[PDB]
Order: structure tokens, then sequence, then C-alpha cells
RNA sequence: CUAGAUCUAGCAGUGGCGCCCGAACAGGGACUUGA
């Protein structure tokens, strides 16, 4: 065993985040599982020697009813980025997104078969809470590779390469990606054949005794949602003003936008319930704008060093929207999806999309209060990784993006 | 005895070296306590080489006996490496219904835990003569944390030997009890006393065990009930800011059991007043407020202890002005506890948003106290709540609930249509001003030429447009389809705020509620969109340049 | 180390009521330059 040593950012400070309240229904299962987790020699009780602490909670994933656990290394990752970005980095292939379908996997359990540097265990502090402040939290420390982290796989890739080579050597057409405890795969063949190959890969992983006991995904169907405008004949002054405002708001997004021919009929003040048949010039500008918007954005790129942002709004009846961008007005992808359950599922899907496309977790902007989400988001979670988040007030301009 | 935890210092630091003046009557006092602590076997005396300093500051506390001893670590707490804080307090309602209850206090428990020798050097207790504290000293940053950690790790074996027994520990109080008879109860109490003396603790046999109801930081713990410490209030006429703060704290601490407490009208008195002697007049509003509070506090009431088997229900009694209330009872009339929520997350808000925030806070409180969420019974129908959170721009979800018909109720005085209607009229309006004069001007317009303008006084552009739409609505009919040039008015209107702080928006909503229907839209400026540019140029008189 | 008229005093850890400052986002307004 060679536990490579690693630390946080130079002259930085370990994480000292608090722990939001938990429910007894989940704390019981957390304690029950931590009993065996410690019996197995994975952790050890400690004292207040270290002020570091990490948020913890339980979940109920799909395909089972057990109460699995995880860790929130958001701050640890934000502070140790450079470590895995320079020391132990990996490439981001792009052809995997063009495949017909893929199937997400989970190999987090295999990480516990390798201890970690003792000098670094001090940064793996995680304290379970207690109800009614009955007894102080039973502190612990991950003496092995923890989950929900990207440094453990960054260092385990050395052995994962040899663990995977025998399978990909026989199936070169298949492509594999590794972002976190969850594993990916590339499949461009029959779906039945894809599942047979997945079973073969499971058996391959089990070969050397390294046991590793949504479901599927189809990225080929995802395409940029073209901004659609109304197509009718009766354009009252209300609809005319609505369209003018929409076009003006889009102008700052699409440089090649014009409202000249549409700004002429507005010169004539009138009520909002009267119908007005536009002339050919108005229809000409309408057709020009339609031809312009239907075309995707030309002049955008992706920076593997910059950050990521992806807003999200709500319309009604589960008609959710979403966008992605690095800088303001720089759109990279759109789509659709058709209350907390819906939002959780949507963010889960969009994170999977960003992973399979760009292989990085963005920073969402949820239009909801802080306590509400922070409290009711864990109950309806199914994945193992947690991205960042924030909150913002939705103005009456992004809602006009679609119905 | 126990397992002492090592302790280091911050990076690149050492002990603090600081030279104050003491009196003479407190001398023999410090010598007596120092001798008792040294001869007892707690503190040593090695100050020939150690060039450190830890001054002393005696003081006479309540129950005047003499000037007792303290220690100053103000300069060492920052030098010390930040330690882990855990005990950020339990609630009486978060306990269980146990028959055999008891408590186990301890004296000088702090000094009952030696310290690592590598750190005892940093306790130069000069006065001379020095006495290095070999045990947990007072004022030290990591004293309570190490105390509770030692207590937990030493009582662990007892927990493993008697899992059926409950132990709600604390800084120094050990709340213990079960539903067993007194016999084996006292037997297990003696077993615990022996297991504790195994580590060198103290516990007598005539302490406050049958003396209770207890006194728990202002609480009263009874066998099958509980309540706050007996609270009282003055009966005078004048009120000073000091007394205002004092009585506000008292009534807010007592409201957790006493329902129907108002502090809004009584808290508004603090607006602007910051001195420590200025007197204020009790407006008839706050006068009747305090009178009703006193009348309600004229009768005693006690709580109960939550039963894990049975569930817990909630309820709310709205009274207007954001002075919401709520209780929690497992059975009718058996209110476990109560609270209050009147915070203002922005002056612009409505009743449904306040209700959502209140239920969220209640859920969080129940989770942190009891560990789950109760079933709520709110005064609102399902269809209205549904329509609201479906026509909103957020996700306001709540757990299972139901409706209760107990006025006052919750409703929406008005709605907003997403499409204009015939028979109405359009009003292109706008309002602005200058940064120096602020004498803005705005009016309204119609299709029949019915227009009128009025000026403003000391108001910003936002308030200017607000007063513009006010004047426009004051002369309009019932239904209308208005357009604006800024996002402020649209954002304030679409939120359907049934209450706010600025009297302007209050009058807005007062005049709007009478309207049967209303419609609003928005279009930006700098583009010449219909009457927008026209009214902007009309009002441009001496406002821009 | 600080406060009060050289003399006297002034201590910290938790839960609340009430105020001030800094950081980030949103809206608004001006100075220089060019088309």
């Amino acid at each position: 065993i060679e536990t490579v040593p690693v630390k946080l950012k130079p002259g930085m400070d370990g994480p000292k985040v608090k722990q939001w309240p938990l429910t007894e229904e989940k704390i019981k299962a957390l304690v029950e599982i931590c009993t065996e987790m410690e019996k197995e020699g994975k952790i050890s009780k400690i004292g207040p020697e270290n002020p570091y602490n990490t948020p913890v909670f339980a979940i109920k994933k799909k395909d089972s009813t057990k109460w699995r656990k995880l860790v929130d290394f958001r701050e640890l990752n934000k502070r140790t980025q450079d470590f895995w970005e320079v020391q132990l980095g990996i490439p981001h292939p792009a052809g995997l997104k063009k495949k017909k379908s893929v199937t997400v996997l989970d190999v987090g359990d295999a990480y516990f078969s390798v201890p970690l540097d003792e000098d670094f265990r001090k940064y793996t502090a995680f304290t379970i809470p207690s109800i009614n402040n009955e007894t102080p939290g039973i502190r612990y420390q991950y003496n092995v590779l923890p989950q929900g982290w990207k440094g453990s796989p960054a260092i385990f890739q050395s052995s994962m390469t040899k663990i995977l080579e025998p399978f990909k050597k026989q199936n070169p057409d298949i492509v594999i990606y590794q972002y976190m405890d969850d594993l990916y795969v590339g499949s461009d063949l029959e779906i039945g054949q894809h599942r047979t190959k997945i079973e073969e890969l499971r058996q391959h992983l089990l070969r050397w005794g390294l046991t590793t006991p949504g479901y599927e995904l189809h990225p080929d169907k995802w395409t940029v949602q073209p901004i659609v405008l109304p197509e009718k004949d009766s354009w009252t002054v209300n609809d005319i003003q609505k369209l003018v405002g929409k076009l003006n708001w889009a102008s700052q997004i699409y440089p090649g936008i014009k409202v000249r021919q549409l700004s002429k009929l507005l010169r004539g003040t009138k009520a909002l319930t009267e119908v007005i048949p536009l002339t050919e010039e108005a229809e000409l500008e309408l057709a020009e704008n339609r031809e312009i918007l239907k075309e995707p954005v030309h002049g955008v790129y992706y920076d593997p060093s910059k950050d990521l942002i992806a807003e999200i709004q709500k319309q009604g009846q589960g008609q959710w929207t979403y966008q992605i961008y690095q800088e303001p007005f720089k759109n990279l992808k759109t789509g659709k999806y058709a209350d907390v359950k819906q939002l959780t599922e949507a963010v889960q899907k969009i994170t999977t999309e960003s992973i399979v496309i760009w292989g990085k977790t963005p920073k969402f902007k949820l239009p909801i209060q802080k306590e509400t989400w922070e409290t009711w988001w864990t109950e309806y979670w199914q994945a193992t990784w947690i991205p960042e988040w924030e909150f913002v007030n939705t103005p009456p301009l992004v809602k006009l993006w679609y119905q | 005895p126990i397992e002492t935890v090592p302790v280091k210092l911050k990076p690149g630091m050492d002990g603090p070296k600081v030279k104050w003046p003491l009196t003479e009557e407190k001398i023999k006092a410090l010598v007596e306590i120092c001798t008792e602590m040294e001869k007892e076997g707690k503190i040593s005396k090695i100050g020939p080489e150690n060039p450190y300093n830890t001054p002393v500051f005696a003081i006479k506390k309540k129950d005047s006996t003499k000037w007792r001893k303290l220690v100053d670590f103000r300069e060492l707490n920052k030098r010390t490496q930040d330690f882990w804080e855990v005990q950020l307090i339990p609630h009486p309602a978060g306990l269980k219904k146990k028959k055999s209850v008891t408590v186990l206090d301890v004296g000088d428990a702090y000094f009952s835990v030696p310290l690592d020798e590598d750190f005892r050097k940093y306790t130069a207790f000069t006065i001379g003569i020095r006495y290095q504290y070999n045990v947990l000293p007072q004022g030290w940053k990591g004293s309570p944390a190490i105390f509770q950690s030692s207590m937990t790790k030493i009582l662990e074996p007892f927990k493993k030997q008697n899992p059926d027994i409950v132990i709600y520990q604390y800084m120094d109080d050990l709340y213990v009890g079960s539903d067993l008879e007194i016999g084996q109860h006292r037997t297990k109490i003696e077993e615990l006393r022996q297991h504790l003396l195994r580590w060198g603790l103290t516990t007598p046999d005539k302490k406050h065990q049958k003396e209770p109801p207890f006194l728990w930081m202002g609480y009263e713990l009874h066998p099958d009930k509980w309540t706050v410490q007996p609270i009282v209030l003055p009966e005078k006429d004048s009120w000073t800011v000091n007394d205002i703060c004092k009585l506000v704290g008292k009534l807010n601490w007592a409201s957790q059991i006493y329902p129907g407490i108002k502090v809004r009208q009584l808290s508004k008195l603090l607006r602007g007043t910051k001195a420590l002697t200025e007197v204020i007049p009790l407006t008839e509003e706050a006068e009747l407020e305090l009178a009703e509070n006193r009348e309600i506090l004229k009768e005693p009431v006690h709580g109960v202890y939550y039963d894990p088997s049975k569930d817990l229900i909630a309820e709310i009694q709205k009274q207007g002005q954001g002075q919401w209330t709520y209780q929690i009872y497992q059975e009718p009339f058996k209110n476990l506890k109560t609270g209050k929520y009147a915070r203002m997350r922005g002056a612009h808000t409505n009743d449904v948003k306040q209700l959502t925030e209140a239920v969220q806070k209640i859920t969080t409180e129940s989770i942190v106290i009891w560990g789950k969420t109760p079933k709520f019974k709110l005064p609102i129908q399902k269809e209205t709540w549904e329509t609201w959170w479906t026509e909103y721009w957020q996700a306001t979800w709540i757990p299972e609930w139901e409706f209760v018909n107990t006025p006052p109720l919750v409703k929406l005085w008005y709605q907003l249509e997403k499409e204009p209607i015939v028979g109405a009229e359009t009003f292109y309006v706008d309002g602005a001003a200058n940064r120096e004069t602020k004498l803005g001007k705005a009016g309204y317009v119609t299709n029949k030429g019915r227009q009128k303008v009025v000026p403003l006084t000391n108001t910003t552009n936002q308030k200017t447009q607000l007063q513009a739409i006010y004047l426009a609505l004051q002369d309009s009919g019932l239904e209308v389809n208005i357009v604006t040039d800024s996002q402020y008015a649209l954002g304030i209107i679409q939120a359907q705020p049934d209450k706010s702080e600025s009297e302007l928006v209050n009058q807005i909503i007062e005049q709007l509620i009478k309207k049967e229907k209303v419609y609003l839209a928005w279009v930006p400026a700098h583009k010449g969109i219909g009457g927008n540019e026209q009214v902007d140029k009309l009002v441009s008189a001496g406002i821009r340049k």
C-alpha cells in the first residue's frame, strides 16, 4: 500500500461547515449503518481535536429500499481543485456523447479497499447530528477513500486502468468515462447487446475479487431547443407589444436582430383589443427573425478552466426550462422537461447531461428559498454526487423564453 | 483516570506575556482558594523557569459571600488553535413521559479532568506565587467541549450496560429517568454513582432529586407536565427603552407556552429610538396590545412531554398584520408548545407567502426538536393554494395538510388576468424625476384623449412610477389594461402583495381591490413603443435636461 | 489593555431584543473615448 500524501490549497484552511438538522427516521438508519461501517475498520471515533466538519445525510436510492449514506465535499473540492486538476488529471473525450445510448454505473463501494494518507485524514471530518441536542455528535474520520469525492478516483485511476484494460481490449468500440464514484460507458450497438456487455463488464470487475454489486440514458436524442415564436394572422396590439418586447430582450442575446419593420406599426397608439393586419414589411421582418432564431448560436465555445452556470425556471404543470452559460448571454444548450420532486429530477438530468457532454458539475441557480430546499431536497435524492447551488429571484424576462 | 486529549497551539505562536493592580482584602481570599486547590491535588506550582503570565480578576457575584476567583485568557483564546464547538439547547417539549425522573448535579466538575502535561506550561498563574492548572481551567476556549467529550466517552460503557435508560446530559446537569418503580430506579442510580466515582466524581444522596420541580434555565420540569419559570410583568404607566427591551424579551421567552402574544405593535417603538433613556408614548395600539397580553397571562398553563408512539398535529390562528401564531398538540386542547412568526422578508409580501414561511419554520423546528414533520391544519382551501403555487414562479411545497373553517381565513383580495379583455381601456403611463429636485411628474392617457398630469415631490423614479400608476388608477373605471416601462411595478403587482410597509403600495392595493378586474403588461423604453415614448416626451419637461 | 473624578473601576462562555460595517447579485444614474 502506498498512500500518497495530499493537502488542501497552499496555506488554505480545512472545511468547517455546519450540519443542518436531520430527521430521526433517517438518523436511526445512519447510526445502524455506521455501526457496521466502524466494525469493518473503516472509521474510528475521535474528539474535538480538529475543528473541521462536513455535512452528512441519508437517502433512499432507486432499485432498493436501504438507506445509503454519502458526504458533501463541496468546500473540500472547491479548495483542492488544483490537486486533481494538475497532479492526477484525466482527459475528457467527446465522441461518447454521439453514441446511441449509455448506462450509468456505481463503483463507489470499491474505493473502500484502499486506505488513505494519515496526514490527510484530518480533513475528512464528518459528525452525525443528534435530535434535541440529546448527545453530542459521534465524530468519526474516513480512514479510507471516501465517497462523493473526486480525489479518491483521481488517485485510484492508476489501478482502475489495469482493472479495465482486459475488457476494453476485447471491445474497442466501447468507450468508458470516470468522473466520480459513478462510472460511465459508451455503447453504440443493440440495446440487448449493450446490456449483455454491461453484465460482462460487471463480471470483469468481479474477476479479481474487487466486488462491485437513472438506470439507462439516451443522449443521442438531446438537441438544442430552437426558440419558437407565434405564427398566426390576428396580431392585436397586446400580442404586438409582447412580440416586440420578446424580440428586444433577445436582441442582446442574438446580435443579428431587428425590430425596424415591427417598430413602425407601434407608432400608431391604439387599444390592446383591436386587430391590425400587418403589411409585407412586417411579415418580411417576421420571416427574417424566424430564419435567424431557428439557426443555432455561431461563435460560442467551451472553456475547461472557467466555471459553469446553469439557470432554471418554472412555468406551470411541470413545464420546466433550463439553460447553461459561462458568461451572460452566452447560451450553450437548452431543452425542456415534462414540486420538489420535479426540480430534483430535472437538476439530476441536467447534471447528467453536463457530465456526458462537458464532464463537469455546473453551479445551478434555483428559484426557491434556502431553508425549504436545503431541508426537502435530501428526501427525494437518488444519485451519489452533489453539485453546488445558489438562489436567485426570477425576473419577468426569462419566463418569456417559452410558454 | 480518563484519556486526556493532546492540544497544540496556532502556527507560529507561543504563550502570552502580559504584566494589572489588585487590592489587599482579596489577597487572603486568593491564597485560601489557591491552597485548597493545590493541597487537594489539582494544581501544581512550578514557576521558576516558565516565563509566562496569566493575570487574575476577582469579582463578587450574586449571593454575596466574597470576591471569588477567575482567570483571564482573553489574549490566549485567539492564540489558541480554533477547536470544535458542538453544543450550540434541548427543549422541554422534546422529552418523554417518564415516571421515575431524577437529576445528578456535580460540584467542581471542571477541575475533575487533568490536562496534558505538554500544555500545562501555558497556565502561569502569577499573583508572588504561581500555580499551573493541571486540570480544565475556566474561561479556556476548549473547556466545555473537552468536558462534554470526556463525559460522553466515560459514560459510554454505562450506555452500553443500560440501553433502556435515557440520559439527556448537559454542561453539568444529568437528566435521567424512566417509567420504572422507585426501587430499581434508585438501584440503577447507585450503580451509576459507583460507575462515576470509578473515575473520581461526586454525587450525594440528599440532593435535589425529590425536591423538584426543577429549575432548568428558566423552565419548570414536572412529572407529567412542565412550564417556563413563573413569569411576571410590571403594572406601571411609563416605559423606558431598557424596560421595553426587558419586557419584550420576557414575553418572547414566555410566548413559547402562552398562545396569543403580539410584539409587532410593541416592537415598532424601537424604530429610530436608540438612546438608553428616551421615553416613548404607548400608542393606543400597543396599549391595548399589552392589556390583552396581560389579560391572557392572568391564568396558568402547563405543557406536556412528547410521546414517540403517538403522532403530533399542528395548527395556526391568523389575526392580521402578519402577527401569525401556531401551536402543536397531540390531542385537543393539549398544546405542547407554541411560537411566533412575524418576520418581514421584504416589505412587499402577501399572506400565502407568510404562511409558507411560517410552516417551513415550524417544520424545521419540529425536525430539530422531535425529528420529523407533523400534519398541519391551516385556514385555507386546497383549490386556492393549488392555483397559487401553480401560477407562481417558485416551488412552494408543503407536507400533507387539510382545511379548517375558523375565521379569520386566508384568501386573495384580487387576481390578475394573463390576457386583455374587450370593453376595457389602455393607459400608457410613466414617471421619473431628477437626482437634485426630485419634483417628478406623471399622468395617464386614454384612447379618447382623456389625459391628466400631476407632479410629485421628493420621490425617486421607482416611487415616481408608483405614484403615476396610483393617479392613473384613481380616475380609471373597473377594468383596465395598463402598461409600464420598468420592472419594479410589474414585480410588485404580480406578487399580489396584500400588505406592505410603505403606505403608498398600501393605498395602491386598497384602491385596486375594489376593481372587479385589472390587467398589467410591460414594455421597455429607448425604443419608441406606442404611447410610451409619447408620454415620456410629454413628462420630459425639466426632468432630464 | 480600556473606562470614570494621581485615585477608583473595568472579566469571559451561551439564548434572545435592537443597531452599524464589509462582500456578492439585481435595478437605476453620471465622467472619458469612439462610431
